RNA sequence: ACGAUCAGAUACCGUCGUAGUUCCGACCAUAAACGAUGCCGACCGGCGAUGCGGCGGCGUUAUUCCCAUGACCCGCCGGGCAGCUUCCGGGAAACCAAAGUCUUUGGGUUCCGGGGGGAGUAUGGUUGCAAAGCUGAAACUUAAAGGAAUUGACGGAAGGGCAC
RNA sequence: CAUUGGAGGGCAAGUCUGGUGCCAGCAGCCGCGGUAAUUCCAGCUCCAAUAGCGUAUAUUAAAGUUGCUGCAGUUAAAAAG
């Protein structure tokens, strides 16, 4: 079947942006995506955007900035134990100067410094720059 | 050529069974 | 394939023990042939018996009879 | 009888026929002794031949607007041509005849002009396939 | 460009721009012109946008003005369909002129006779001007091109939107971006209608 | 940049181009920054400020530098048309 | 004595213009030697790679000439490269000389993650390509040397690049196309974009526009 | 590598295609690596229909031609010059002999 | 098998010709079973041409037809069959819109290669009437085998000027 | 009186001399000795650690030549018809 729509997302805008679209149209969503969407603005790579409303799946238009590289996707889906943070820090993105990890866990969605500054870590599934 | 190798292999391979059959 | 699911073990050391079973520095190390084929059964030293001294051919491009013993 | 010849005349006709033309010959026995003073060269052999293909250049020069040389007469008259009259053509011609297919697009701009509505509008299978 | 709807949009244009033809361009299109067109026939032929004509012309009637010391920038062909016009364009602007015949090197090879330092590269057509415009992407200089429904349009960074197949459009074009360049600059201030006339700048066989 | 302790980033700032918000690299040539005149519009006529315009430099080559300095220019307020 | 002749090097000696930000804004082909012959006098630090022959077969004697890799540098953020192909290796040595002269190139220096002192390194993690190597470059910090082989040691230090991990996922005994990507990588370091970037220059007006005033004379 | 786009033949969404055999040759080849020429003409090579109308019945006779779909093998075609080989790029191009 | 061809022609080539080619029933399981290139899924330039269905209707054309509807006609859509060019990008290049969206390493998942040879061999098992198919090592000889592209010369390969 | 491996590149020193003449030897790789030998045997000289040096065989790293991080399957060995 069609699967991993975070996947499909994190191909769809390096596809589209190296191209240079301003925005970008992706079919398939989820909450979850939404929540990487809101990661992302937090720092700012992408703008505002929209929520195109089809209950079959939910499109998604963003807006694609010059404040990005590419963010990955991993299948499987691991977790950070709070030891190997800084080995992911260290060897999956290219920067600790911007960039950074992504993990879902139980607090909330966010990225590797406030995951480590609230002290629980989680499952990788998204790294950016 | 392997072709005839592979023949030469063949016809070697039905002596050697023969003569292991024999006995 | 290349297929790359977590729970994957099973699948993935065994068929990567099989695949494994390709490199000569495994099967030179990693069944009984090498040891027990070995021209000796292993040692640095080969001591032995001296049986006869003779010379050994060259090929012509590097011309030579060198001095060899069967020991 | 004769050969193609060569850039050491090539290179004495394009000098010679550029300045000395004015006061370059017509005929073959006047190029040569206008050679004689007016010309360089280390022998009779050169010459002979560039008298030869100077006698080429009238044969070439008054035979229309002529691409194989140039000369003044030919600048000149090229430019002054060039230089003209407009004969009252900001109208550019007579009524004109125009598509109301244009008309309607400059409805959008809210333009009209001297018209008549011409009328080309059924097609009779188009692009060969 | 301009919110001055006497540079935009006034009929002193259409009354010549009907006249020539100006309002098609041709047959089939590349996908890099649909910004430039409202209509279509049931004929075969696209009828460009005018106003977005003059809109981007009126840009590039800017970026020759920005030209802050005319003596450095190249109006070319290599076709006589618009060889007449680029003469009689330079002539009159004093930035300098190329047509008819072209030598790759000139501006792109470091040691060169002729050796010329453009800093704007005027081009009849891209379909016209194969290798300079290559040596225009080669060299820091930008480019400025007509553009046709038809035509391939890259590297072009100035685009003019109309038909370059003939000569009495393109002559329009020469014509009136002449008058709107040197309007723009100001030594025009709506004094007078300028008195040349298209016939001027449709490609002759000089037989006068 | 140069920060205050020494967080140096920047040896310079590069010509970034706008043209589709992307930064380019050191050794480039289709990256422009062309001027454009600014007009007085009492009679439409130049006038000494500067409408500039730098795209990075490969999207010429895709041709589509006439339709990002259309998009530019129009959002730049010195063409104003619009059908 | 000596003279420039293409209209930016005529400026350069007309050192109305300072520096190569004045250029490196604009990334223009300066197709001349002399302007950073110009923008330096001395301290040239160079290095005299190698000569590898090349040569075609004929049916005489077959015509054999050479190529002589040299490198520039300066240990401070300017470096670059030079590659000659001549008859004789000192035509060859002169011509990789004149080309790394003028193929400098200045590099965006950052730290291993510190914020303090001078930049030593590449800002991040990074990798260059060309030819079948692809070289990872990995910045580090105070006392970590270079770690390199001898060419990525050399074209780091020599690039300013004080301390620093290879890896390569190629052929390095491939030294030409090893220097080309490891030159490439170092060239590549204004490609990312960082929130230390991501803002609007103020488009310091073209040499031509600015200084037009010697600009207009032939 | 490959020396050819479609290599000679035409099989292009389609299972295995049918044999037809030269007859300059007498090779079997598939159709679609074969090469096919549709002939026409009258029965005497030349003008000889012009002595054919000389002493004739009717003046010259509306002239029923010979309609052949003629066949040549890949190497037939070269020993009997249908075409010869083009550049590695003028290959790509095409120009079948009228 | 017979005539020629030629020192050998047991061959090409020419003349006959059992088995084969043909049908039916059960075997036999192979190759250049070659797009040498899994499958499912999305996306990424265009058109010169294509095939079916659903579909917008200028002008054709046909039945007493406008309204049932065939060929048309300019075309949209869907996944289908493809060529052309384009730096989208990748590789060592040929080249391929896929052999792309790969260190800026990760949508999912069956087969599978580990220097050359020895060797698809022995050996054991298993199907086969058969020939063999699948399965599959070891001692031993080696620092080279191999592809891709440029230049020389070769060609009884062709296409073109010229020498007594 | 302190040596152990070298004196061709790779791989840190002699375009060393008498020989010897593909001859012994060196060369883990290339090749070097086929009289005008930088690979042999000796003299000086220099190279490398140093009371050490390798030799030889198991062990590791280099390694992304096991691909978990993190391989390749058109052509290179590779996709069941």
């Amino acid at each position: 079947v069609r699967m991993n729509v975070l996947a499909d997302a994190l191909k769809s805008i390096n596809n589209a942006e190296k191209r240079g679209k301003r925005q970008v149209l992706i079919r398939p969503c989820s909450k979850v995506i939404v929540r990487f969407l809101t990661v992302m603005m937090k720092h700012g790579y992408i703008g505002e955007f929209e929520i195109i409303d089809d209950h079959r799946a939910g499109k998604i238009v963003v807006n694609l900035t010059g404040r990005l590289n590419k963010c990955g996707v991993i299948s499987p889906r691991f977790d950070v134990q709070l030891k190997d943070l800084e080995k992911w820090q260290n060897n999956l993105l290219p920067s600790r100067q911007f960039g950074f990890i992504v993990l879902t866990t139980s607090a909330g969605i966010m990225d590797h410094e406030e995951a480590r500054r609230k002290h629980t870590g989680g499952k990788i599934l998204g790294f950016f720059f | 050529r392997a072709k005839w190798r592979k023949k030469r292999m063949r016809r070697l391979k039905r002596k050697r069974r023969k003569m292991r059959q024999r006995s | 394939g290349k297929c790359r699911g977590l729970r994957t073990a099973r699948k993935l050391r065994s068929h990567r023990r099989d695949q494994k079973w390709h490199d000569k520095q495994y099967k030179k190390a990693h069944l009984g042939t090498a040891l027990k084929a070995n021209p000796f059964g292993g040692a640095s030293h080969a001591k032995g018996i001296v049986l006869e001294k003779v010379g050994v051919e060259a090929k012509q491009p590097n011309s030579a009879i060198r001095k060899c013993v069967r020991v | 009888m004769g050969r193609v010849r060569t850039k050491t005349v090539k290179k004495a006709a394009r000098v010679i026929i550029e300045k000395y033309y004015t006061r370059l010959g017509n005929d073959f026995h006047t190029n040569k002794r206008v050679c004689e003073e007016i010309a360089i060269i280390p022998s009779k052999k050169l010459r002979n031949k560039i008298a030869g293909y100077v006698t080429h250049l009238m044969k070439r020069i008054q035979r229309g607007p002529v691409r194989g040389i140039s000369i003044k007469l030919q600048e000149e008259e090229r430019e002054r041509r060039d230089n003209y009259v407009p004969e009252v053509s900001a109208l550019d011609q007579e009524i004109i005849e125009v598509d109301p297919d244009t008309k309607e697009m400059l409805k959008l701009l809210d333009f009209g002009s001297l018209s008549n509505l011409q009328v080309t509008q059924p097609t009779v299978g188009m692009n060969f396939k | 460009s301009g919110a001055l709807d006497v540079l935009q949009m006034k009929e002193e244009d259409v009354l010549k721009f009907l006249a020539a033809g100006t309002h098609l361009g041709g047959t089939n299109l590349d996908f890099q012109m649909e910004q430039y067109i409202y209509k279509r026939k049931s004929d075969g032929i696209y009828i460009i946008n005018l106003k977005r004509t003059w809109e981007k012309l009126l840009l590039a009637a800017r970026a020759i003005v920005a030209i802050e010391n005319p003596a450095d920038v190249s109006v070319i062909s290599s076709r006589n369909t618009g060889q007449r016009a680029v003469l009689k364009f330079a002539a009159a602007t004093g930035a300098t002129p190329i047509a008819g015949r072209f030598t790759p090197g000139t501006f792109t090879n470091q040691i060169q006779t002729a050796f010329r330092e453009p800093r704007l590269l005027v081009v009849t057509d891209p379909r016209a001007d194969h290798q300079p415009l290559t040596e225009a992407s080669y060299v820091n200089l930008p480019t400025i091109a007509l553009c046709n429904t038809d035509s391939p349009l890259r590297y072009v960074d100035i685009a003019i939107p109309c038909n370059n197949k003939g000569a009495h459009s393109v002559g329009l074009m020469w014509w009136m971006l002449a008058r709107e360049v040197l309007r723009m600059r100001g030594t025009i201030s709506r004094e007078h209608p300028w008195e040349v006339m298209p016939d001027l700048y449709f490609y002759r066989d000089p037989e006068e | 940049m140069q920060s205050n302790a020494g967080e140096f980033v920047d040896l310079y700032v590069p010509r970034k181009c706008s043209a589709s918000n992307r930064i380019i690299g050191a050794k480039d040539h289709a990256s422009i920054p062309m001027n454009v005149a600014e007009v007085d519009k009492v009679t439409g006529r130049f006038n000494g400020q500067s409408k500039t315009y730098a795209i990075c430099g490969a999207i010429r080559r895709m041709g589509e530098s006439d339709d990002s300095i259309l998009r530019l220019a129009k959002s730049h307020g010195i063409v104003s048309q619009n059908f | 004595e000596w003279m420039p002749v293409t209209k930016l090097g005529r400026l350069m000696k007309d050192v109305k213009i300072k520096s190569l930000e004045e250029i490196y804004l604009f990334s223009l082909p300066i197709k001349e030697s002399e302007i950073i012959d110009f923008f330096l006098g001395a301290s040239l630090k160079d290095e005299v790679l190698k000569i590898m022959p090349v040569q075609k077969q004929t049916r005489a004697g077959q015509r054999t000439r050479f190529k002589a890799f040299v490198a520039i540098g300066d240990y401070n953020g300017h470096v670059g490269l030079g590659v000659k192909c001549s008859k004789e290796v000192a035509t060859a040595i002169r011509g990789a000389i004149i080309l790394a002269k003028l193929s400098i190139v200045p590099v965006r220096r950052g730290y291993w993650g510190n914020k303090i002192g001078k930049p030593h390194t590449v800002p991040c993690k990074v990798t260059g390509r060309c030819g079948s190597v692809l070289v990872r470059l990995i910045p580090a910090p105070r006392g970590t040397g270079i770690v390199s082989a001898p060419v990525p040691k050399k074209l780091l230090m020599m690039a300013g690049i004080d301390d620093c991990y290879t890896s390569a996922r190629g052929c390095t005994a491939t030294l030409g196309n090893f220097a080309k990507a490891t030159f490439d990588a170092i060239s590549k370091t204004y490609s990312y974009l960082t929130p230390d970037l991501w803002k609007e220059t103020v488009f310091t007006k073209s040499p031509y526009q600015e200084f037009t005033d010697h600009l207009v004379k032939t | 590598t490959k020396k050819r786009r479609n290599n000679g033949r035409a099989k292009k969404g389609r299972g295995h295609v049918q044999p037809i055999r030269c007859t300059n040759c007498a090779r079997c080849v598939p159709k679609d690596k074969a090469i096919k020429k549709f002939v026409i003409r009258n029965i005497v090579e030349a003008a000889a229909v012009r002595d054919i109308s000389e002493a004739s019945v009717f003046d010259a006779y509306v002239l029923p031609k010979l309609y052949v779909k003629l066949h040549y093998c890949v190497s037939c075609a070269i020993h009997s010059k249908v075409v010869r080989n083009r550049s590695r790029e003028a290959r790509k191009d095409r120009t079948p002999p009228p």
